């Protein structure tokens, strides 16, 4: 059949019971005040040099290693 | 097949995602007839309408007034204020290139910096030279040379601000205007790439590329230098009381001062890149084929990006040249004329310039030399259009052009952020 | 002047300024005209090219007609007005 | 002019739902993203237990979990709407709750425009990169290794510049990415593989394949099957190389699939989400080969039943799935083996309150008198419904009334003690030729009912969805509906008033329609309606015929002051009981919100800012007195005093123009300077003056947002302002963010033209934040009044 759906556990949701019918604005998570410091272990930074820049001056690095491997054949 | 606007402004209220690029495929609001808007009628002079501005409050207009006596010709800008429905308000009135002799009529181009509204540029430039001659019927062109009229004015302010007005007149209603000539093959135009960072223009004048940078300045001593935070690097001051520039407020030359003037000054920088030392210095460094080099005989310069972050030029220079064929001998090694392109990125900070790409050597087996140029600014439309990247409306370059007077077609000036057209 | 070019097949971001400089090389230009389509405000892709002299508007069109830019050929041709 | 915003109910609205391992490496989390909140909850045997809720420095606009090589539990990836990207671990030390922001900084780039399907975030399945599609032609690639100090992340040009959706594929040799696109030749499906090392796209490993013009999802099929599912609207289809399969249920095609959710680990079934609520099962067929790998043998779709309108659908445990609702409330439900009576599947657990999004409000004093009472118009469609919110001393108390339709707009009449709501229901033709209702709902259902008998217009698609119009007159104390006036085909009523005009002893509810005709786009006619509910029944006064959409409609002098498309305005109520023009104002572009305050009127324009006109007694005319030059899309404005003006924008900001004081020349009189600037996070819809609370500083304005949140809006003296600015800088020195977000960035005015700081308004929010941190960390306090219990107590009494 389309069911015999998983079971991360057999107990989940067996005595879960709510005494109310359509109605549940309870926002019962405690908000969180953070008030220590932490320092962080790497920093998110973007790669400042063009798209076109960087294929140009790469292709051309790949054009001059053909050239430049003329030591030996 | 297109929706309703109802169906789409109550689609707003439920998801909250209001935006122009959402409402692109809607018609225009307003259209508005030019002739509904205009005022004291019947004839009035020669006004060719340009278009809105980026703010959309502001639309301009020019006039080609000849004079048919030799005959001189005088360009005159206008700043008008749009109120939907009502009429045009004139704001602002300024005559162009001062003390400059106009034998020809101009293509004359107004732009605008993607995020600095505070001035306008206005780009012009006749077919030909004129010449140092007479042919009865006219002065007659010369075929070898074009002149080039640039010239920055400042945009009326919103309102306000320092009122000291000594009796009318105020703080920024300055001028700027130069003058240059270009020779064959003439520098392509290239307004989005040249104005790509604010309150800078590159320019180019076929020996060389300029940037010049305009700023104003008050009090305060925080912001200094644009360009440049070696090659040549003039900065000039200018307070009320290498390309050449003559400034004025609306009538002369304000007076030039140095750095221990207070109040208001003009700062005007210009930092220049020499085309045959960068040609030679490429060659001479980093190309390959540097030995069988001899000399080039034309050269052409080709804009491929600008980064305003990073304050870096890339440009393309397309070479016509002269040297020795392969050191492979099947008889008499002759030299040959090659055609070429060199990638050169110029720092506009540190004012060093770097290799980044070196083409190589293309026999030119009797092209007739306009082919060349031809084929070489192809591959350079080629490639802006195979990397082009769409930007941020807002951040793009405000062109004007209406060319009426030049054998030229203009219905609509559309202001595309408020769905609202001027229709001529 | 002598000569008058009808430019089509043309990319809509190919713009009258590439258009300049790449016929320019050729010879004098007298004119040109890049057709907007007024609604969408973008090129219609055809456009019409006025060289003043006649020779240098015949060897634009051999090297122009039928090769590609930006992936589109172009045509190349004449057209009296 | 100094402000005080403050929130009274948070926003309740289902953004993100994602489940994993993120407070322990047993734990099974479910994570929800509701705007800035985000919520954390452990699955338990009594159901969600509450953790915390983080309240981030930003609109979450990517929630993905995920856990690199050598991690003790799952880590989170945050994407803000200003950019503001971060990695995010939770350590708990006994009873000490603290995210650590592992990695944190700003993604944007100067260059590119936002895309038209929004920011999409994905994560490689090996934890080997992270994709990020931000802009039209660029494609965001950030490395993932604790090894370096910084994380070089870079941009890969993307050929493709209107693309639909992306995603990582699943038993790849280098990560690779399956997205669909548009283009003049339609839509397509393609793959890349992203070279870390080269920083470019590689030939992908299947290519070219033309997909529906309507394909709108891309779903990555885990491990065992491999390949992509391409969901649309008339087929749903497997890709996999030369491997295909393409399926067309007719189930599927009377409306959109907008949401997914992978069930089974191994990708066997997946539980589809329709915007009519429909809730399906696309099942994944399986064959099992002699080599050791799997492949697919066909595909199927199951009608499961009836849940919310979802944005998101998770599955939890043992076949309860959270239905994550934005157009309603959010549903814990129950997928059985044995079909009910109705032969649905599924059967509702319990049900969230959600009250966006918020469209029209008013303030009454319904029971009692002197106590304030918000009654909204909440949810669309099937999940509409009227929400009365009040301060309940013994905080807030809802009361819910299903319409089972999208209310539109909502007003007041005391003498009548009712209330006027505008509803639209949507109706499918047949074979009749007529429409026919979807489902019972509050017009259909009505004690009383009657339709427009007008003539004014005197001279359709099968399968069309057209919708009906109507104007329902609810009671105040029962809330049934006693009446509803059906309007005419193809009508749709849009603004609507209670009042009595002129020297007219009569209360009336006027609304103003407009012609929505299949064959034109544009509304070029509507009419304005005076209606008159006398004693259990409507009658029809007048009518006038416009070369229009009426907009807005307000009150004016005992007048009718009425924005039809470009033009405002003004009607009087003559002995004959007819409407007749006084003036007009044609400087408009899309006026859509009015206001007025005596003589002065707001108008508040879709594309052109406000504007502000003055009615002259002596004239009988209208005065363009001054204008906002500055280029705002409006979404709703509100009249604070004479002089200052509150605006709320697109782009989730509100401000305050005023007129200016030092002004000397008549072109200075017609400046409104902004003088006030807050980025709110939000979209408002409708502003209130009003108060909840019996009746410091004066000034209260309410607001209804998208996401069902409700604020306020109070004026504050320059004294007050100067000291609660201080208060509140020094508070950011000690309350800190999660992913190292600065709050003067986060609270900066943002558009896409411009940015600029914070001015003129004070964050409510965080000021009354001074009353939940720890007495010894409390020293914002620099002169002594060390008890600041006097200030934020006392202001925390104008909820
Ligand atoms: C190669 C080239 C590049 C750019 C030119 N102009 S721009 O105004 O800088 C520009 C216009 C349109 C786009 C993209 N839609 C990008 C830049 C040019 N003008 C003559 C050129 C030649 N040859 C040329």
């Amino acid at each position: 059949f389309l069911k015999g759906l998983p079971v991360y556990n057999k107990s989940n949701f067996s005595r879960f019971h709510a005494d109310s019918v359509c109605k549940a604005s309870n926002r019962r998570p405690s908000v969180y005040l953070p008030t220590r410091e932490y320092p962080s272990e790497q920093i998110i930074v973007t790669e400042k040099t063009n798209i076109l820049l960087r294929y140009l001056h790469q292709q051309w690095d790949k054009k001059n290693a053909a050239k430049k491997r003329d030591q030996e054949q | 097949r297109r929706e309703h606007v109802l169906k789409q402004l109550e689609r707003v209220k439920i998801s909250g995602q209001l935006s122009p690029r959402l409402f692109r495929k809607l018609p225009p609001r307003v259209c508005v007839s030019l002739k509904n808007i205009v005022d004291e009628d019947f004839l009035y002079a020669g006004h060719i309408f340009l278009g809105f501005s980026k703010c959309g409050r502001y639309v301009l207009s020019y006039t080609s007034s000849s004079g048919d006596d030799f005959s001189f010709y005088i360009y005159h800008l206008y700043w008008w204020e749009f109120n939907v429905h009502s009429k045009l308000k004139l704001v602002r009135q300024v005559r162009l290139f001062q003390d400059e002799e106009i034998y020809s009529d101009l293509y004359l181009t107004v732009c605008e910096w993607p995020s600095d509204a505070s001035k306008v540029i206005v780009f012009g430039f006749n077919t030909r030279s004129a010449n140092g001659m007479l042919m009865n019927m006219m002065m007659m062109s010369d075929e070898n040379h074009r002149d080039i009229y640039v010239s920055t004015v400042a945009v009326p302010p919103p309102g306000r601000c320092a009122a000291c007005q000594d009796a009318q007149c105020l703080r920024h209603g300055f001028m700027l205007h130069t003058k240059y000539q270009v020779v064959y093959p003439f520098p392509t135009f290239q307004p989005a790439f040249q104005l790509k960072k604010d309150q800078v223009v590159l320019l180019n004048t076929s020996y060389s590329l300029v940037a010049c940078a305009v700023s104003v300045h008050s009090a305060g001593d925080r912001s200094f230098c644009q360009i440049l935070y070696y090659v040549n690097y003039t900065k000039l001051y200018y307070v009320l009381e290498f390309v050449v520039t003559d400034l004025r407020g609306r009538n002369l030359r304000p007076m030039r001062e140095r750095t221990a003037v207070q109040g208001q000054y003009l700062t005007v920088e210009q930092l220049t890149l020499d085309f045959e030392y960068v040609i030679n210095e490429v060659i001479r460094h980093d190309a390959t084929w540097g030995h069988q080099f001899c000399s080039f005989s034309d050269y052409d310069i080709v804009i491929l990006e600008v980064c305003p972050e990073t304050n870096q030029v890339l440009i393309n220079i397309g070479l016509l040249l002269l040297a020795f064929p392969s050191p492979t001998e099947e008889g008499q090694l002759r030299p040959k004329t090659y055609h070429t392109s060199l990638k050169v990125a110029w720092d506009l900070n540190t004012g060093i310039f770097e290799t980044v790409s070196v083409g190589d050597l293309t026999e030119v087996k009797g092209q007739t030399s306009g082919s060349v140029w031809s084929s070489y600014r192809k591959s350079c439309v080629d490639m802006v259009m195979k990397w082009l990247v769409p930007e941020s409306s807002g951040r793009y370059v405000n062109r004007m052009t209406n060319e009426a007077l030049h054998k030229g077609s203009l219905k609509v000036l559309a202001d595309s952020e408020r769905y609202t057209w001027i229709v001529l | 002047g002598p000569m008058r070019l009808y430019v089509g097949s043309l990319h809509f971001n190919i713009t009258e300024d590439m258009l300049r400089g790449i016929f320019e090389p050729f010879g004098r230009i007298e004119s040109i005209q890049l057709m907007m389509d007024s609604e969408t405000g973008r090129s219609k892709g055809y456009g019409f090219i006025t060289f003043s002299d006649s020779e240098c508007a015949k060897k634009a069109l051999e090297q122009l007609n039928g090769f590609e830019l930006a992936g589109r050929p172009m045509k190349v041709g004449h057209v009296t007005e | 002019s100094y402000n005080y915003v403050v929130t009274a109910q948070k926003p309740t609205a289902v953004n993100g739902c994602v489940t994993g391992h993120f407070t322990s490496a047993e734990d099974l989390n479910l994570l929800i993203a509701k705007n800035t909140r985000l919520e954390i909850y452990v699955v338990t045997a009594e159901g969600l237990r509450p953790v915390k809720e983080v309240g981030m420095y930003g609109k979450i606009a990517v929630m993905e979990l995920f856990r690199p090589k050598g991690e003790s539990k799952d880590l989170l990836f945050i994407l803000t709407a200003k950019y503001n990207a971060c990695i995010l671990e939770y350590k708990q030390s006994g009873e000490s709750i603290d995210i650590i922001t592992r990695a944190h900084g700003n993604v944007q780039d100067r260059i590119g425009r936002p895309s038209e399907t929004g920011i999409i975030g994905i994560i490689d399945p090996e934890c080997r990169m992270i994709g990020l599609r931000l802009y039209d032609g660029l494609f965001k690639v950030i490395p993932l290794d604790r090894d370096n100090k910084e994380l070089k992340a870079f941009n890969i040009r993307l050929e493709e510049l209107h693309v639909i959706d992306v995603k990582f594929l699943y038993g790849c040799q280098a990560p690779t990415i399956c997205f669909v696109y548009q283009d003049p030749q339609g839509r397509h499906v393609k793959t890349y593989e992203v070279s870390l090392r080269e920083k470019e796209f590689n030939k992908g490993p299947w290519k070219q394949e033309n997909v529906e013009a309507e394909a709108s999802m891309v779903i990555a099929v885990p491990e065992p099957f491999g390949g992509a599912i391409i969901i649309g609207q008339e087929s749903i289809t497997y890709h996999n190389g030369d491997k295909y399969l393409a399926i067309a249920p007719p189930i599927i095609k009377q409306s959109t699939i907008v949401c997914h959710n992978r069930v089974d680990p191994n990708g066997s079934r997946y539980l589809l989400g329709d915007m009519e609520g429909r809730l399906f099962m696309l099942l994944l067929e399986k064959e099992e080969q002699m080599d050791g790998t799997v492949t697919l043998k066909d595909l199927r779709v199951e009608l499961l039943g009836e849940t919310s309108i979802a944005e998101c659908l998770t599955y939890l445990d043992n076949g309860v799935v959270f239905v994550g609702s934005r157009l309603g409330d959010s549903q814990l439900v129950k997928l059985n083996v044995d079909s009910n009576e109705q032969g649905s599947y599924v059967v509702a657990m319990e049900t969230f309150t959600n009250l966006g999004p918020i469209v029209d409000m008013c303030v009454v004093d319904l029971e009692r008198q002197g106590q304030g009472q918000l009654v909204t118009c909440s949810g669309a469609f099937k999940e509409g419904s009227l929400r009365i919110i009040r301060n309940g001393i013994g905080k807030l108390h809802i009361r819910t009334v299903p319409l089972y339709e999208s209310p539109r707009k909502i007003c007041y009449q005391e003498v009548s003690q009712c209330f006027g709501v505008l509803s639209s229901r949507i109706e499918v033709q047949d074979t009749s030729g007529g429409t026919t209702a979807l489902r019972p709902s509050a017009s259909t259902q009505a004690l009383s009912s009657s339709v427009s008998s007008s003539k004014l217009f005197s001279s359709t698609s099968f399968g069309e969805e057209v919708e009906v119009h109507n104007l329902l007159i609810i009671d105040q104390h029962t809330f049934e509906v006693l009446h509803a006036h059906q309007f005419l085909q193809n009508e749709y009523a849009l603004s609507l008033v209670s009042c009595k005009l002129g020297k007219d002893p009569n209360t009336y509810f006027i609304v103003g329609t407009a012609m929505v005709y299949p064959e034109e786009a544009e509304p070029k006619q509507g009419r304005i309606v005076v209606f008159q509910y006398s004693d259990g029944k409507l009658q029809t006064v007048a009518e006038k015929e416009v070369k229009g959409a009426v907009y807005s409609m307000v009150e004016f002098n005992g007048k009718l002051l009425a924005s039809i498309n470009s033009t405002v305005r003004l009607y009087e109520w003559t002995t004959e009981k007819e409407l007749r023009t006084e003036c007009n104002h044609y400087n408009n572009i899309m006026a859509l919100y009015l206001k007025t305050k005596g003589d002065f009127i707001l108008v508040g324009d879709l594309m052109r800012s406000v504007l502000l006109l003055a009615y002259k007694p002596m004239e009988g005319n209208f005065e363009e007195i001054a204008r906002d030059f500055n280029p705002n899309w409006m979404s709703a404005v509100e009249i604070l005093d004479d002089d200052n003006f509150l605006g709320a924008e697109n782009a989730f900001n509100l401000f305050v123009c005023q007129k200016d004081s030092a002004a000397t020349t008549d072109e200075e009189r017609q400046h409104l300077q902004e003088v006030g600037l807050f980025h709110l996070g939000e979209f408002v819809n409708v502003f209130c003056h009003g108060s909840l609370v019996m009746q410091p500083t004066q000034g209260s304005v309410l607001f209804g947002t998208v996401n069902g949140m409700i604020g306020l809006v109070t004026s504050l003296s320059e004294s007050w302002y100067n000291l609660l600015l201080d208060m509140q800088n020094r508070l950011n020195k000690v309350i800190k963010s999660v992913g190292k977000i600065e709050h003067s960035f986060w609270r900066s005015f943002h558009t896409e033209r411009k940015t600029e700081p914070a001015t003129g308004f004070i964050d409510g929010d965080l000021i009354e934040s001074f009353l939940d941190i720890s007495r010894p960390k409390m020293q914002e306090v620099v002169a002594t009044a060390d008890d600041l219990i006097k200030v934020v107590e006392e202001l925390t009494r104008i909820h």
